[PDB]
């Protein structure tokens, strides 16, 4: 859904709680990381990262 | 006389005059709360789009953002408003 995509399309006054589950969904869903493993001494076998 | 003053005094609870002098009223959202306020009902949906920017808008198509069944006498699709006839 567009107003997923961008939650200012949700008026507040009229959606607010949808309006705050989108923006704290936006806010708070957690950011991917990444780590090493294996050793250097070995093939990798990773395809795509 | 009554209910006239009694109108006044909602529209003034909300939107203090000094801030909102300048604005436009929406005609159409005006009468429709009008209408229903005299008739003992509740109006507060309304009272929250009264205004409208008309060098971006029309009284029409600033009330279409809001596509769904307001109230049991005024419903409003993506691209029109029912209502009856006053």
């Amino acid at each position: 859904p567009p107003g997923f995509l961008n939650p200012q399309l949700i008026n507040p006054q009229q959606a607010p709680l949808l309006r705050a589950f989108a923006e704290h969904i936006r806010a708070n869903w957690p950011q991917p990381s990444e780590f090493g493993y294996g050793s250097t001494l070995q093939g990798s076998a990773n395809l795509f990262i | 006389h009554d209910r006239a003053l009694a109108f006044v005094g909602v529209l003034t609870q909300r939107y203090p005059l000094t801030q909102n002098a300048q604005r436009y009223t929406n005609p159409l959202v005006l009468g429709a709360a009008f209408g229903d306020f005299l008739n003992a009902r509740s109006i507060d949906i309304f009272l929250d789009r009264l205004f409208y920017g008309p060098t971006q808008e029309s009284p029409i198509t600033s009330i279409t953002k809001f596509p769904y069944q307001w109230t049991i006498d005024f419903n409003v699709t993506a691209d029109s408003v029912r209502t009856p006839a006053g």
